[PDB]
């Protein structure tokens, strides 16, 4: 129903009225905390890892060559 | 599908890509998923349309069976 | 005619000649000459040339491709009608040697047995009789041996 | 240009046929 | 156009009021 | 079942060991890509040997095998 | 003798009678390629 | 309901009655076949249609025959 | 209650464990039974059960109306239906078979069916 | 009568919601109602006639109220080649600012006409509004008097008599000599005094037109016998249309080919067919033997019609009483007519417009060729099906012993077994021809490809006289008797129309229109074949003998016999129309590909692409999606927006139907079993009781359930994209 509600408004020119980052925000914001937590797992609540287990959570983006191998993937 | 296809738009929009010596991050699609993925017609449009140009140009190119089974799998 | 054109004397056809060379050269350009890419490429540079001098004789569209002629004008005879004729001679092989055979498995004592267990001896034996099928056809229909009867086919009722 | 009027007259005539429709579709 | 007001009365009439009449008509007579 | 998949692997590596360009990829993995299907010169489908590096012409595989022998240590 | 009636078997003989008839026209092709006319 | 009817060419053998999960159909004595019995369908109001009996009936064509009829709670299989 | 109910009555010498029509484990008294039951379908596919698997031949199946009233419906004569039994008048005969049926055409805007000779 | 339906007994005391579904489906089906009789059915559909004829004049009443009232057809007229006509006003309290300005045409919020109204209206002699609103008033009218004429034949001493209904001669004289004969005589009228006049600047209406005399010369010359005047002095072919400047005095000629300005039939031309025309149907009304004794007896020509050699055994005896005695019969013959006629309207409006500039307005034809296809494609399934239905209830087979009908059924299997053969025939080589340019081309050997001349195809162009392939035959041979015969009539207007590649007449046709022609063949044969059988196995099969005992539509015969879903006539219709759709497809997106590539000036791309399936995936679908999905995207939205959102919405509505026709009945019985269980045990809701008991939709309503989204779907996507992609192109 929110991608159709979204298609509506879109096409009736209501950008202000969809569910985007940019209007009616709907932050996966527990998924956000939990992002959160994992980055500063490393040295924390794992003292002895020096990194986090996925770079998908936060920290730094790992380039191999010029390509991206992982980054922080946003929610 | 839906998950694959999250995944497939999801990594080209927001995490693969190449980073240059200056070090700005320009991902395959731009980062288009954010504001393209809210609508179904963002989905027909920026993934399936927009990323089926390869296998349907392919035809001559070392890719031409993947062109082939495309239509194939459709039929 | 200024639709169709003999192939040979077509530019378009030419042009296709010459850009299918240049991507096949494009490509054999990052290979050092002895090198099996090189060679494979080569090959197929080759068989570019010896299919376009072959198509030479056929009719060409002005997109500079083969058009073929199935009208029955003798000229183009090799195109369709020799085609067609070695089709109906093969297909009408395997069509009454299968129907040779299935006639010898009904004579059988377990019919439906010799249908996905092939007795291969007489499959064989039909198989290589097909070569004059269209008079071993003639001699049945002539015979009455052909075709059922109207009396002897089940029919649903109308 | 179709005046206020052209409209209104339309709409009548539309009734009239609204009218008549009711009496068919009663009667069927 | 020249009743420009018109598809504000009729666009409500045959697009909400009429066919909750016709629902409430139909529901009536299809259950009685 | 445990025979087949036995096949099957047995299969992966000795495609590895005699139609791939794993031994150059070795050298250039970011440069070369992984390929160890060859098809053969037959009504033009040759063409589906790609410019894929390494020294052959072939399909680019994607089942990650030459990442998992690289992994294992195999040279 | 059983075995050569499971070699006489539909997916069997259709299989290998299929696999000869591809192996003919792809030997036809392979040293008579690109025929578009007789 | 659903109606069911008997033909003549019932052989008595007892499966529409056998395979009937809704007592539509009995047994009754009948002089007509060697089996000395054909088949009878005297409780069509519980006959839900489900063509079972049909299913079960050797006969060729059917010696019994299910014409699905007006439904009803019954006939349409309603436990509400 | 506002619609029509089945019950099922039986006997059992043992407290057999039998599975509910409407699903689920039950355990049977060693004695007599009683179920209630929303369709007839119910009823006789728990009497397929008793009699196929717990060999129970006593079951009787009742329709109780909301008025009231119960109507004994199975055994309808004591016998079971497939065991040919005298008392019982056919039902639904048709003469010949369904190839004697007329055509749709020779019976349109009447009473009468196809099978109606 | 006492609970809907009434005409329904046994679906009123059904006491689930099928009763509504099952209620509202068989509404129209007057033969399978209760106590119906044959004089009451009969006076019942005459009736209904009424209503449905009153419906076409205030739908038709509409289109002009609406263009006079919120068009801009006064503004169309003066700059039609730059000008988009308007369907009607926008009023959507939905609609943001930026979609008020998106679909804002000049002062109007307003939807763009693409069903080719003012190029119609224009080219038959409407100028201004107050006509048109005139038209629209005159219609409802028209509309208002059928309701009257509908409702005085329902009424007691107005009912006419079975007898009446039954007199054959007389409908087909009056049918062809006024209905068809007269109307084409009145409507010549129209051209020759209104329509031609308004196309040389010459104002003649109502207000005038009794002194305004079409020809300078009046009607002397017609009584004189002197007709050749009436054809003298043509609109020159530098004619400007709507003013005198090039104009002639002619009312009746035979130019032949395009009114070079309007790239248009002359309207000359359509005054002198329309004469034409007329007299051959007022002569052909005259047939049949009425209440004067002279004409044709229809029984005494078909009973006349056996040949001696007994090949058609009693030939056409009996055929008249079988034909007279079903209104299936009727309606099934009246809508393969029909059909014909719709497909003929598509191919011939397309080829030889009769509408003035409408062959520039490019959404307008590809609009009209796509509707009246799928109209067409609509009225031949149902001709069948009519067919179906005529075999199971009104066939008797001891009243056409021997005859014409029975000997089919006869050889139903002779029939069936060739329509299989031709259906697999072109289906291998059709696809495999196209496999096999696929591979080749994908492989990049595109001169590999089998690529057909559609040599026959080609010849016919040059027998009417097209000189490109070379072939000097008939009209395309200069010393032909066919040309010289010609040569002084429609033949110089015609070569030079048929020998311009710019225009849609005999269009240039290679090896990609051979391909596709032996596609459109597979599916004419195969929807064919499933509506053939439908019908010839309607009565019974060896699977279900006694199959017209349970009528045109039922579920199946249950899972007995090997299984027998689909077993109906009914189901062959269900099965017919995907093939329709499919075909209807193929026919519509050759149509729309040839003519976007013609229109763009690169026929070229047609007939490079046409030739492989990849070639209709990526230059035809994929490439003109592009304006279509933008018509909204996050940079905002433009007046494709409606398209785009249609185009998705018709989408959804197509899959939607995939769960009525992949997800059968059981699954959602036993669902709603536990949602009515859940509903009775919630506190509150369950103080709120449903009136009809809920069940799963019926094995056969899901079938039309789910073939009315795939349809409805079908449709709306392709007009979306057919109308955006072809406005956002040009
Ligand atoms: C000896 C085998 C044989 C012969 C002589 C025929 C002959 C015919 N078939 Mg039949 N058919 C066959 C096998 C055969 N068929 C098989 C195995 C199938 C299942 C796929 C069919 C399915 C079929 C359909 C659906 C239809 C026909 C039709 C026809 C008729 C028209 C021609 C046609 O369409 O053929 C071409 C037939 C096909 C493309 C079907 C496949 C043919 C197979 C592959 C050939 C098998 C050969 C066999 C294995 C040889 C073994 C012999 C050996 C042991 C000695 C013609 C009477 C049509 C008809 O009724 O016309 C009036 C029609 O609509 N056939
Ligand atoms: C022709 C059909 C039609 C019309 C004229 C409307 C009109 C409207 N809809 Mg839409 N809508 C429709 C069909 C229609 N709808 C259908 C079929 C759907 C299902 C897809 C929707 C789904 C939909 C949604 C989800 C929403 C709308 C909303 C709106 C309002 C937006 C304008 C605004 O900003 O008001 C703002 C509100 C007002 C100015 C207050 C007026 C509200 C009513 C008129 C109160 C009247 C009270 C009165 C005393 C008693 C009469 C009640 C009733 C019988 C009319 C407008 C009233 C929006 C809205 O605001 O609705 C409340 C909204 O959120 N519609
Ligand atoms: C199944 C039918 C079939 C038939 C009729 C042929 C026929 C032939 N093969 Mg082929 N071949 C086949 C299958 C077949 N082959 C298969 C499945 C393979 C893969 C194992 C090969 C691999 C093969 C090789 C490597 C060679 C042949 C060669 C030949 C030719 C030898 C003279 C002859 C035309 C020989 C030839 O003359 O080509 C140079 C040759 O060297 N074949
Ligand atoms: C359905 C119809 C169809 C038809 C009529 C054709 C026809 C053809 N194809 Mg195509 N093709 C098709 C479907 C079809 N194909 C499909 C579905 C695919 C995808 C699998 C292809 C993929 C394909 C490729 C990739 C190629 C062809 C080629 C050919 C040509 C082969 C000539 C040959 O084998 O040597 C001659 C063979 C004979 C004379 C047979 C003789 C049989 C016996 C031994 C004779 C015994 C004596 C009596 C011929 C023009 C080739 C070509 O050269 O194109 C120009 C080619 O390279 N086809
Ligand atoms: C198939 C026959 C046919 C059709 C479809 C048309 C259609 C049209 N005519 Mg044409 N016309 C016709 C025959 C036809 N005419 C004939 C035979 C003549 C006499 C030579 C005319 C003379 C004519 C004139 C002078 C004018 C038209 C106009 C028109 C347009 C508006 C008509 C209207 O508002 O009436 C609405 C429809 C009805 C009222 C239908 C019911 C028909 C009734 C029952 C019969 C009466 C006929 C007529 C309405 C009144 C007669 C007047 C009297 C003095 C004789 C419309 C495009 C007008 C226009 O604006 O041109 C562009 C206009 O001024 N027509
Ligand atoms: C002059 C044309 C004509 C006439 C007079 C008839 C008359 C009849 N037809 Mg025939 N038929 C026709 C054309 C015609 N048909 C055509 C063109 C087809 C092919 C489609 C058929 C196929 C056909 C079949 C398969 C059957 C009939 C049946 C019948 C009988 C009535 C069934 C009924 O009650 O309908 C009631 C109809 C409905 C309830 C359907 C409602 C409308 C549909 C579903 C469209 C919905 C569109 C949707 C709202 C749009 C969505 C918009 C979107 C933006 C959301 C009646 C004798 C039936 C019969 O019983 O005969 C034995 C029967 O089974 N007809
Ligand atoms: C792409 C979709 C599609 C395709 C290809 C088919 C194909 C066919 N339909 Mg079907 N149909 C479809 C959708 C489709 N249908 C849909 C959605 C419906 C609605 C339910 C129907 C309903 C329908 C009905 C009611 C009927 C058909 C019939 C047919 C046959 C028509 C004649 C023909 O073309 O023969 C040529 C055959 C084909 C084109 C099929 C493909 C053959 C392939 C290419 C050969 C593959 C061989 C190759 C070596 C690969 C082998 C694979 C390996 C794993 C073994 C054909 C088999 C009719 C029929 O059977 O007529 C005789 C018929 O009466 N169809
Ligand atoms: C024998 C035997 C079989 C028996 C099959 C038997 C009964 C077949 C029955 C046929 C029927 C009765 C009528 C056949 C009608 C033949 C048609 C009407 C062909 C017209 C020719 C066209 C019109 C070509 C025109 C043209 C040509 C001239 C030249 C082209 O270039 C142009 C075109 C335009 C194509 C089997 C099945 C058992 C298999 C077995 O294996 C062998
Ligand atoms: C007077 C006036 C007014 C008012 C008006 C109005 C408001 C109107 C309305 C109107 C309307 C509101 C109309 C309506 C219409 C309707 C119609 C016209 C319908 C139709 C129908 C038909 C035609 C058909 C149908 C049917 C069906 C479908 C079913 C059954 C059968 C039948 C066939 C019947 C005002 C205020 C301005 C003021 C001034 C004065
Ligand atoms: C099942 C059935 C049915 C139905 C049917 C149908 C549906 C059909 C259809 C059909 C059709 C749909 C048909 C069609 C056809 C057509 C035709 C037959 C045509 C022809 C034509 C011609 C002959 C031509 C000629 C020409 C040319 C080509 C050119 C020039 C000119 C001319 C004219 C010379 C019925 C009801 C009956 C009844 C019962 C059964
Ligand atoms: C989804 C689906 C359902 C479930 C859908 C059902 C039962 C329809 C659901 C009701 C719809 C949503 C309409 C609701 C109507 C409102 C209550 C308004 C009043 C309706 C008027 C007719 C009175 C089936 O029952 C079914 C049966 C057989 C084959 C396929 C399917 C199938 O695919
Ligand atoms: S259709 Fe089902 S319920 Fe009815 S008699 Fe047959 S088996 Fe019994
Ligand atoms: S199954 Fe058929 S034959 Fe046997 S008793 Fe029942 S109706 Fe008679």
């Amino acid at each position: 129903g929110l991608y159709i509600h979204n298609d509506t408004m879109r096409a009736l020119g209501r950008a202000q009225d969809m569910f985007s980052d940019t209007a009616i925000q709907l932050q996966p914001v527990l998924a956000q905390w939990i992002q959160q937590i994992h980055t500063l797992a490393p040295g924390n609540t794992a003292v002895n890892a020096l990194a986090t287990a996925s770079y998908a959570f936060g920290a730094d983006t790992v380039t191999v060559g010029s390509k991206i191998a992982m980054m922080p993937i946003k929610l | 599908s839906v998950v694959i296809f999250h995944f497939s738009w999801k990594m080209q929009s927001d995490v693969w890509g190449t980073v240059s010596s200056n070090g700005t991050v320009s991902h395959i699609t731009g980062g288009n998923f954010a504001q393209s993925a809210i609508t179904i017609n963002g989905w027909l449009r920026d993934f399936l349309w927009a990323q089926a140009s390869q296998v349907i140009q392919s035809y001559g190119s070392s890719l031409s069976a993947y062109g082939l089974m495309f239509l194939g799998a459709h039929f | 005619a200024d639709v169709l054109t003999t192939c040979q004397q077509n530019e378009a056809f030419h042009k296709r000649e010459a850009n299918e060379i240049r991507q096949l050269q494009n490509r054999q350009s990052k290979y050092d000459a002895n090198s099996g890419g090189y060679l494979a490429l080569q090959a197929q540079i080759d068989q570019v040339h010896k299919r376009f001098d072959k198509y030479g004789e056929l009719l060409c569209g002005q997109d500079g491709l083969p058009h073929l002629i199935t009208d029955g004008d003798w000229r183009h005879a090799r195109e369709f009608t020799i085609p067609a004729i070695l089709f109906l001679y093969i297909t009408g092989w395997i069509g009454w040697v299968g129907r040779s055979y299935l006639q010898y498995t009904k004579q059988t004592k377990n019919p439906t047995e010799q249908e996905i267990i092939l007795d291969l001896p007489m499959a064989f034996k039909y198989m290589l009789s097909g070569f004059l099928w269209p008079l071993s056809a003639w001699q049945e229909y002539r015979s009455g041996k052909l075709l059922a009867k109207e009396d002897e086919i089940s029919v649903s009722p109308r | 240009m179709i005046t206020d009027n052209q409209v209104f007259v339309a709409l009548i005539m539309a009734l009239v046929c609204g009218y008549l429709a009711v009496k068919l579709a009663a009667q069927l | 156009m020249s009743a420009s007001y018109l598809p504000s009365i009729l666009v409500p009439t045959v697009g909400l009021i009429l066919p909750f009449a016709t629902m409430a008509i139909l529901f009536v007579a299809i259950e009685k | 079942q445990l025979a087949i998949i036995f096949i099957w692997l047995s299969g992966m590596y000795f495609h590895g060991a005699r139609f791939s360009n794993y031994v150059a990829w070795l050298s250039n993995p970011t440069g070369i890509k992984p390929s160890a299907q060859v098809v053969w010169p037959i009504v033009g489908q040759q063409i589906l040997n790609a410019d894929v590096g390494g020294g052959i012409q072939g399909i680019q595989i994607t089942s990650g095998l030459f990442q998992l022998w690289r992994a294992s240590g195999i040279v | 003798m059983n075995l050569k009636k499971y070699l006489s078997t539909a997916p069997v003989v259709a299989t290998l009678w299929l696999f000869l008839t591809a192996g003919i026209l792809i030997e036809l092709n392979r040293f008579y390629p690109d025929s578009l006319f007789y | 309901a659903h109606t069911v009817k008997i033909y003549d060419n019932c052989i008595g053998c007892t499966q529409c009655v056998r395979a009937c999960p809704l007592d539509v159909l009995e047994m009754v004595p009948w002089d007509g076949c060697k089996a000395g019995q054909m088949a009878s369908a005297p409780r069509t109001e519980d006959c839900v249609g489900c063509k079972r009996c049909e299913t079960a009936c050797p006969t060729d064509f059917l010696s019994i025959r299910v014409y699905l009829g007006g439904e009803t709670t019954r006939s349409m299989g309603l436990a509400y | 209650e506002t619609e029509e109910k089945y019950a099922m009555t039986w006997s059992s010498n043992r407290e057999h464990v039998f599975e509910m029509p409407t699903g689920g484990a039950a355990t049977m008294n060693a004695g007599d039974n009683l179920l209630y039951l929303a369709r007839k379908e119910q009823a006789l596919a728990l009497a397929t059960q008793l009699r196929t698997q717990f060999k129970i031949q006593d079951y009787k199946i009742y329709r109780i109306f909301p008025s009231g009233e119960v109507q004994y419906l199975h055994p309808k004569d004591g016998v079971l239906p497939y065991l040919v039994n005298e008392g019982r008048e056919q039902v639904g005969r048709i003469k010949a078979t369904i190839g004697k049926n007329v055509n749709p055409a020779q019976v349109k805007f009447t009473s009468k069916a196809t099978y109606d000779r | 009568t006492t609970k809907f339906p009434k005409f329904s007994q046994a679906l009123a005391s059904d006491p689930t919601t099928r009763r509504i579904w099952y209620g509202i489906a068989t509404a129209h089906d007057f033969e399978t109602h209760d106590g119906m009789t044959e004089e009451n059915l009969y006076q019942k559909i005459f009736a209904s006639h009424f209503g449905h004829l009153a419906l076409i004049f205030l739908w038709t009443s509409g289109n002009l109220f609406h263009v006079a009232w919120q068009g801009n057809f006064e503004q169309w007229i003066a700059n039609p080649l730059k000008t988009k006509p308007l369907a009607h006003a926008i009023w959507d309290p939905h609609f943001g600012q930026a979609a008020l300005k998106a679909f804002t045409r000049g002062e109007t919020v307003a939807n763009i006409s693409y069903s080719g109204l003012y190029h119609w209206w224009y080219t038959i002699g409407l100028r201004n509004n107050v006509e048109l609103y005139s038209g629209a008033l005159g219609l409802l009218v028209l509309s208002a008097v059928f309701l009257l004429a509908g409702w005085l034949h329902i009424q007691p001493k107005f009912k006419p008599s079975l007898s009446w209904f039954k007199n054959n001669e007389s409908r087909l004289n009056h049918h062809l000599a006024g209905l068809f004969g007269v109307s084409s005589l009145a409507w010549t009228g129209h051209l020759v005094h209104v329509a031609i006049p308004a196309s040389r600047g010459q104002h003649v209406g109502w207000d005038n037109f009794i002194s305004v005399a079409p020809h300078p010369a009046g009607l002397q010359p017609f009584f004189t016998g002197n007709w050749s005047v009436y054809a003298q002095s043509p609109d020159s072919m530098q004619h400007v249309f709507g003013t005198n400047q090039g104009a002639g005095t002619a009312i009746l000629t035979f130019l032949g080919g395009f009114h070079p300005q309007t790239q248009s039939l002359w309207l000359t031309d359509m005054a002198h067919h329309h004469l034409a025309i007329a007299v051959i149907f007022i002569v052909a009304g005259h047939m049949y033997r009425t209440n004067f004794g002279i004409g044709h007896n229809l029984k005494t020509i078909l009973e006349a019609h056996r040949p001696p050699s007994g090949r058609l055994g009693k030939g056409h005896i009996g055929i008249y009483q079988t034909l007279t005695n079903s209104l299936h019969f009727q309606l099934g013959l009246a809508l393969a007519c029909l059909s014909v006629v719709t497909s003929l309207v598509a191919q011939h409006m397309y080829a030889m417009p009769p509408y003035a500039y409408m062959a520039y307005d490019y959404v307008t034809q590809a609009a009209l060729y796509t509707h009246h296809q799928y109209i067409a494609g609509l009225l031949i399934v149902g001709a069948f099906a009519h067919g179906a239905i005529f075999f199971i209830r009104d066939y008797d087979p001891e009243q056409n012993q021997d005859n014409v009908l029975a000997r089919m059924l006869t050889h139903k299997e002779a029939i069936i077994s060739h329509l299989s053969w031709v259906s697999l025939f072109l289906g291998f080589h059709t696809l495999g021809l196209y496999v096999h340019n696929d591979v080749v081309v994908a492989f990049g050997n595109p001169e590999k490809q089998i690529l057909i001349e559609p040599i026959f195809a080609q010849w016919i162009q040059a027998t009417s006289g097209k000189a490109l392939y070379g072939f000097h035959v008939l009209l395309s041979s200069s010393t032909s008797n066919a040309t010289t015969a010609a040569q002084q009539l429609w033949l110089p207007g015609w070569l030079e129309a048929i020998n311009n590649e710019s225009n849609s007449l005999f269009l240039t046709i290679g090896p990609g229109d051979f391909l596709v022609h032996h596609a459109i063949a597979l599916g004419l044969h195969t929807t064919t074949l499933i509506l053939v059988k439908g019908a010839l196995d309607a009565r019974g099969s060896k699977l279900m003998p006694d199959k017209k005992d349970f009528g045109y539509s039922f579920p199946c015969d249950g899972p007995g016999r090997g299984g027998t879903c689909d077993i109906s006539a009914w189901d062959a219709f269900y099965l017919a129309m995907f093939w329709m759709l499919n075909t209807i497809g193929w026919i519509t997106f050759y149509w729309h590909w040839k003519h976007l590539s013609l229109w763009q000036g690169n026929v070229a791309q047609f007939n490079e692409s046409s030739t492989y399936l990849m070639g209709w995936l990526r230059d035809y679908l994929w490439l003109n999606s592009s304006p279509l999905i933008n018509g909204y995207n996050p940079y905002g939205m433009n007046s494709l927006s409606v398209w785009a959102w249609m185009f998705l919405f018709a989408h959804l509505v197509w899959a939607t139907g995939f769960m009525f026709l992949i997800s059968w009945r059981g699954y959602w019985q036993e669902l709603i079993e536990t949602l009515a269980w859940a509903h009775e045990r919630t506190p509150l809701a369950n103080l709120i009781k449903w009136k009809d008991k809920p069940v799963a939709l019926s094995i056969v309503q899901a079938r039309l359930v789910g073939l009315v989204h795939f349809t409805v779907g079908y449709i709306l996507t392709y007009a979306a994209f057919v109308i955006a992609s072809t406005a956002g192109k040009f």
